[PDB]
RNA sequence: CCGGGCACUCUAACGGGACUGCCCGCGAAAGCGGGAGGAAGGAGGGGACGACGUCUGGUCAGCAUGGCCCUUACGGCCUGGGCGACACACGUGCUACAAUGCCCACUACAAAGCGAUGCCACCCGGCAACGGGGAGCUAAUCGCAAAAAGGUGGGCCCAGUUCGGAUUGGGGUCUGCAACCCGACCCCAUGAAGCCGGAAUCGCUAGUAAUCGCGGAUCAGCCAUGCCGCGGUGAAUACG
C-alpha cells in the first residue's frame, strides 16, 4: 500500500511517500502549491511520474529539510523518481534515460584561503 | 580553449513551454541569479502580447528569434600592418546566442517602465521585423557584405 | 508660501510633500497627520483649506522649521566655533568633526580636490 | 556619550583643588593632565592649565564652556596648514 | 539600501536594530 | 543509568564506547548502545609565514567526538564491576542519571 | 600623478624632483605614462633606482644601480628608454609581408 | 622593550581593561589564540610538532 | 506532546563501490573515440600535498643566533599626547547612481559554528539603542536564531526622486577607571556627491561567476565595509 524513496539535492533532503489515490500532494504539513507558492521551480518535482503517467495515479506524502526551496523542489524530484522504480522495477527503462534517477553530485565548492570566495581572486595592480 | 572544442551545456526544457530555447532566453533576462523574476518577466511578457496581439506567444517568440539571427558577421583579422574587418558566416549555435542577446539588451533600451513590457514589445517588432534587435542584426550583416572582398582572408 | 513658509509638492502623497521642509523627515509626516486625522495618502492637491490650515497649524508650532532652525544651528556650531573647542576648530578650518580619517576622503567637508 | 545613569565624570584629584580654591577664595593655576574631566560649573571663572602631551594650556573657562571636557580646549596637533 | 540606518535593510546589514528594524 | 563520552581521538573513543557496552551487557541486563553524538569542531586558521605573506594559510582543527550509552537494567552487579575498567588517555568519561 | 618612494631613505624635495625631470625624458615618444612608480633605495653596493610604468602598449619594469644616486637614476632612464622604443616600434618589423 | 613587557603582562593591572594575552611561549602580544595561550606562530610549531593533543592539519 | 518504535531522516565510526573492468571501433603497444551498466566514468568534484633550485626574495620587530653598539640609559615605571594629522598622490574594498528597483506589512526555505563574572528564552518599561525582572542550557536537550534574497499583498511613477545615505546639528544608550583628541549603537532633524565612469585595468570555465544572507577567530567595547569559513539562489560563453 505505501512507496518510498529517498532524494537528496544540495543539502537538501526529501522523504517522499507514494500511496495510490487521486493526486492530493502534501509537503510538510501543506499542500505541494501552498508551500511552493509562487516558484515556477516547483511542477519539475513531479517530472518523474509524468514520464510514467503517474501523474494523477498518486497521492504523495512528502517530508523535506535542509537547503532552499529550489533544492527541496530537486530532492522531491529524485525520491518519488525512486518510489517510482520501488513502486514497479521496469519503471527504470524511460527513467533513467531522463536521468531522473540519478543524484546531481554538484554541490557548494569550499571557500578558499587567498581568495575572495570559491575561486575569486583578489583584484591586483601589477603597475 | 586549447586542448578540445568545449562541450555545449544542454539546457533544461522550460516549465511552460517545454522548450529549451525559452530556458535559455530566461537565462539571459536573469540577472544576479534571480531566475524567479526572470521567469516571469518571460511569462509576464507572453500574456503580454498574447492581449495584445491575439496569437501564441510562443510563436512569436520564436519568430522573433530567427529574425534576429546574423546570418553572416564581420570578425577583424590583423592582416599585415592593416586589420581586415573578414566577413564570416555565424554558426547555428552563436547566431542563437546572439539572437538571444541582442533581443534583451535592445528590449533594455526602450523607454517604456517595466521590463516585461519591454520583453513583451521587443519580441513584437522583432517578429515583425522592427526595433533595435533587428536593426543590430541588419548592421552586422551589412558590414559583411560591405566587406566581401575580404572574404578570402576566411580561416 | 502655502505651508509652512514653504510651497510643498503638490500631486504628491501630503506624508511625502511635508518632508520638503527643512526641520520635517519622514517621522515627523507620520506624526503630524495623526494628531490632525488627515490620510496620509492623499495628494496635496486634494487637501481641504480645512486640513491645511488644521496641517499647517500644528506644524509650525509643534516643531522649529526652515529659517528660525537654521539660525539655531548656525549659532550652535558660532558658538562652539567661539568658545574655542575642538569641534570648534574642525567648522572653523572647514575639516570633518565627527573623528573621520582626513588622509584621504573627506571630500564632502573638504570639498573637490585642489591641485597642487 | 556617557551614560546619564552613571556620573558626571571629574577625576577627584582635579575636582578637590577646584573646591578648595573656591572655599578660601580663588585663585592659583592649577595644572592637570585630567583631560578627560567635564568642566563643572564650580570650575567657572578659573584658569586650569590642560597638558596636551607637550605643553600646559592655559584654559580660562566660562559659562558658555561648561558642558565639553577639558581636553577639547587644549588640542593636540600642530596645524598650520601645508604647503 | 544597505547604507541606509533609518530602513529595515540597513539596519540588517549592519547587524542591529531599532524603530525600522525591530525585535 | 547515562554514560557519555568525549575524547579527541575517536579510534580511542570507539574502543572505550565498546568496553564499556559489553562490561554491562555481561553482567547484565540492558546496555542501550553506543551512539555517536555529533562531533564539535574547533577550527584554528594561521597564516604560514611569521611576517606577512597573508594569502598563505595552513588549517588546523581539534575534534571532539561525543558518545553515550545508557545501561537501562543496571543492577548493581555492573556498577561495581564498572568502577574498575582499562581506559584508554585520550578519553573522558560522565556518568549521570 | 607621478609617485616617488624613498625606501629606508630619507630624500629631499630637490632630489624628488629632479627624478620627475628625468623621467620626463620618456615623454619624447609621446605616449601616455600611467602612474609611474619610482622606488630610491641604498644597497652596501650603492643606490637602487626602480621603476614599473604602464603605458598603452605594455609595462615597463627596470632597476639601475650605482654608486651614485643620481647615475643609478640615469641608467635606470636608460634602461627605460631602450624599453620604450620597443613597446613602440616593435609591432613595426612584420609589416610585410 | 621586550622582557619587560612580558612581565608586566603577568602582573594584574590597576585596572582590568589594561589586561592582554601575551603569548606564553615566545611573549607575542599579537594574534594570541586564548584557547591555546599561544601565538598563531606557535600555535604552529608545536602542532607540526604534535605536542598539542588531538590537533591535527585540517583538510576538506 | 504522550504511549511506543528506530523504520525513515539524521548523526558518526567501519566497510562496499570505478579498474578503461565490459562490448563496438582504431591501434605495434600505450592509449583514444563511442556504447551499455551505474549514484558516480575515464584523475567523479574539491582539499591536504610544492622537486633540484632561483629571486645575495622576505622576516635580527614572533622566536633563536654570530658580531657591533647602549649601561643613573639606546634599560625600567608612570601620566598625557601620538600611531587616527591632511594642499595632495596610488593600491584594496564598501555603498551606490535606481522600476529585473526602493519602501511598508504579513509569510516561508539553510549550513557551519559559538556559548557558566557565557549564550539568553519568556515578561515588563522605553519609538528605540537599551534597561530591570527571570526560566533553560557543564548544551544533537537550552540559547545566539530572525537567515536574506524569495513568496503574498499594499505604496512609490522616472523626478537627484519614497533613488543615494555622505555631511552636520540635537537628544540618548552601552562598554570601560576614562570615549576631548579617539568607540560602537539608537532616535529626531539635516539629506552632499553620484544619471553608470578617460587613458588604462581585474576576476571567473559550473553549482563557477554574479547576487543573498549566516557564523567564527581577535575581542571590555570596537572603528570588520577586513579576514577565514558556511549555506541560499544560480547564469553566460570557449570558433580557435
Ligand atoms: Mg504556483
Ligand atoms: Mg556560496
Ligand atoms: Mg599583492
Ligand atoms: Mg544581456
Ligand atoms: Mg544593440
Ligand atoms: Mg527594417
Ligand atoms: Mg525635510
Ligand atoms: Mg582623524
Ligand atoms: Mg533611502
Ligand atoms: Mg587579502
Ligand atoms: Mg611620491
Ligand atoms: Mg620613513
Ligand atoms: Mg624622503
Ligand atoms: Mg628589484
Ligand atoms: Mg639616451
Ligand atoms: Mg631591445
Ligand atoms: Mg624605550
Ligand atoms: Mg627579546
Ligand atoms: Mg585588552
Ligand atoms: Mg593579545
Ligand atoms: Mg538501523
Ligand atoms: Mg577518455
Ligand atoms: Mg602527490
Ligand atoms: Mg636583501
Ligand atoms: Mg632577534
Ligand atoms: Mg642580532
Ligand atoms: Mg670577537
Ligand atoms: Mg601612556
Ligand atoms: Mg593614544
Ligand atoms: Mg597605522
Ligand atoms: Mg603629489
Ligand atoms: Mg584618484
Ligand atoms: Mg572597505
Ligand atoms: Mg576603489
Ligand atoms: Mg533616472
Ligand atoms: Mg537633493
Ligand atoms: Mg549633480
Ligand atoms: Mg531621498
Ligand atoms: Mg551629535
Ligand atoms: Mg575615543
Ligand atoms: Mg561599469
Ligand atoms: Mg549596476
Ligand atoms: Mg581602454
Ligand atoms: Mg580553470
Ligand atoms: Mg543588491
Ligand atoms: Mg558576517
Ligand atoms: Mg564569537
Ligand atoms: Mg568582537
Ligand atoms: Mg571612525
Ligand atoms: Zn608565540
Amino acid at each position: 500500500e505505501q512507496y518510498y524513496g529517498t532524494g537528496r539535492r544540495k543539502e537538501a533532503v526529501a522523504r517522499v511517500f507514494l500511496r495510490p489515490g487521486n493526486g492530493k500532494v502534501t509537503v510538510n504539513g501543506q499542500d505541494f502549491n501552498e508551500y511552493f507558492q509562487g516558484l515556477v521551480r516547483a511542477v519539475a518535482a513531479l517530472e518523474p511520474l509524468r514520464a510514467v503517467d503517474a501523474l494523477g495515479h498518486f497521492d504523495a506524502y512528502i517530508t523535506v529539510r535542509g537547503g532552499g526551496k529550489s533544492g527541496q523542489i530537486d530532492a522531491i524530484k529524485l525520491g518519488i523518481a525512486r518510489a517510482l522504480v520501488q513502486y514497479n522495477p521496469d519503471y527504470r527503462a524511460k527513467l533513467k534515460p531522463l536521468g531522473f534517477l540519478t543524484r546531481d553530485a554538484r554541490v557548494v565548492e569550499r571557500k578558499k584561503y587567498g581568495k575572495h570566495k570559491a575561486r575569486r581572486a583578489p583584484q591586483y595592480s601589477k603597475r | 580553449a586549447r586542448r578540445r572544442r568545449a562541450e555545449v551545456r544542454q539546457l533544461q526544457p522550460d516549465l511552460v513551454y517545454g522548450d529549451v530555447l525559452v530556458t535559455a532566453f530566461i537565462n539571459k533576462i536573469m540577472r544576479d541569479g534571480k531566475k524567479n523574476l526572470a521567469a516571469r518577466i518571460f511569462y509576464d511578457a507572453c500574456k503580454i502580447i498574447q492581449e495584445k496581439t491575439g496569437q501564441e506567444p510562443l510563436k512569436v517568440f520564436k519568430q522573433a528569434v530567427e529574425n534576429v539571427k546574423p546570418r553572416m558577421e564581420v570578425r577583424s583579422r590583423r592582416v599585415g600592418g592593416a586589420n581586415y574587418q573578414v566577413p564570416m558566416e555565424v554558426s547555428p549555435r552563436r547566431q542563437q546566442s546572439l539572437a538571444l542577446r541582442w533581443l534583451v539588451q535592445a528590449a533594455n533600451q526602450r523607454p517604456e517602465r517595466r521590463a516585461a513590457v519591454r520583453i513583451a514589445h521587443e519580441l513584437m517588432d522583432a517578429a515583425e521585423g522592427k526595433g533595435g534587435a533587428v536593426k543590430k542584426k541588419e548592421d552586422v550583416e551589412r558590414m559583411a557584405e560591405a566587406n566581401r572582398a575580404y572574404a578570402h582572408y576566411r580561416w | 508660501a502655502r505651508i509652512a513658509g514653504v510651497e510643498i509638492p503638490r500631486n504628491k502623497r501630503v506624508d511625502v510633500a511635508l518632508t520638503y521642509i527643512y526641520g520635517i523627515g519622514k517621522a515627523r509626516a507620520k506624526e503630524a497627520l495623526e494628531k490632525t486625522g488627515i490620510n496620509p495618502a492623499t495628494r496635496v492637491k486634494d487637501l481641504t483649506e480645512a486640513e491645511v490650515v488644521r496641517l499647517r497649524e500644528y506644524v509650525e508650532n509643534t516643531w522649529k522649521l526652515e529659517g528660525e532652525l537654521r539660525a539655531e544651528v548656525a549659532a550652535n556650531i558660532k558658538r562652539l566655533m567661539d568658545i574655542g573647542c575642538y569641534r570648534g576648530l574642525r567648522h572653523r578650518r572647514g575639516l570633518p568633526v565627527r573623528g573621520q580619517r582626513t588622509r584621504t576622503n573627506a571630500r564632502t567637508r573638504k570639498g573637490p580636490r585642489k591641485t597642487v | 556619550p556617557r551614560s546619564l545613569k552613571k556620573g558626571v565624570f571629574v577625576d577627584d584629584h582635579l575636582l578637590e583643588k577646584v573646591l578648595e580654591l573656591n572655599a578660601k577664595g580663588e585663585k592659583r593655576l592649577i595644572k592637570t593632565w585630567s583631560r578627560r574631566s567635564t568642566i563643572v560649573p564650580e570650575m567657572v571663572g578659573h584658569t586650569i592649565a590642560v597638558y596636551n602631551g607637550k605643553q600646559h594650556v592655559p584654559v580660562y573657562i566660562t559659562e558658555n564652556m561648561v558642558g565639553h571636557k577639558l581636553g577639547e580646549f587644549a588640542p593636540t596637533r600642530t596645524y598650520r596648514g601645508h604647503g | 539600501g544597505k547604507g541606509d540606518r533609518r530602513t529595515r535593510r540597513g539596519k540588517i546589514w549592519r547587524g542591529t536594530y531599532g524603530k525600522y528594524r525591530p525585535r | 543509568i547515562r554514560i557519555k563520552l568525549r575524547g579527541f581521538d575517536h579510534k580511542t573513543l570507539d574502543a572505550s564506547a565498546q568496553k564499556i557496552v559489553e562490561a554491562a551487557r555481561r553482567s547484565g541486563a540492558q546496555v542501550s548502545g553506543p551512539i555517536p553524538l555529533p562531533t564539535r569542531v574547533r577550527r584554528f586558521t594561521v597564516i604560514r609565514g611569521p611576517f606577512k605573506h597573508k594569502d598563505s594559510r595552513e588549517h588546523f582543527e581539534l575534534r571532539t567526538h561525543n558518545r553515550l550509552v545508557d545501561i537501562i537494567n543496571p543492577n548493581r552487579k555492573t556498577i561495581e564491576q564498572l568502577m574498575t575498567l582499562d581506559l584508554p588517555t585520550g578519553v573522558e568519561i560522565e556518568i549521570k542519571t | 600623478t607621478m609617485n616617488i618612494t624613498s625606501k629606508q631613505m630619507e630624500i629631499t624635495p630637490a632630489i624628488r624632483q629632479h627624478v620627475a625631470d628625468r623621467l620626463a625624458k620618456l615623454e619624447k615618444w609621446q605616449t601616455h605614462l600611467i602612474n609611474p612608480h619610482i622606488i630610491l633605495s641604498k644597497e652596501p653596493q650603492g643606490f637602487v633606482a626602480d621603476a614599473t610604468i604602464n603605458t598603452p602598449n605594455g609595462v615597463l619594469v627596470a632597476s639601475g644601480k650605482h654608486e651614485d644616486m643620481y647615475t643609478a637614476i640615469n641608467e635606470l632612464i636608460n634602461k627605460l628608454e631602450r624599453q620604450l622604443n620597443k613597446l613602440q616600434h616593435k609591432g613595426e618589423a612584420r609589416r610585410a609581408a | 622593550a621586550r622582557k619587560a613587557l612580558i612581565e608586566k603582562a603577568k602582573r594584574t593591572p590597576k585596572f582590568k581593561v589594561r589586561a592582554y594575552t601575551r603569548c606564553v611561549r615566545c611573549g607575542r602580544a599579537r594574534s594570541v589564540y586564548r584557547f591555546f595561550g599561544l601565538c598563531r606562530i606557535c600555535l604552529r610549531e608545536l602542532a607540526h610538532k604534535g605536542q598539542l593533543p588531538g590537533v591535527r592539519k585540517a583538510s576538506w
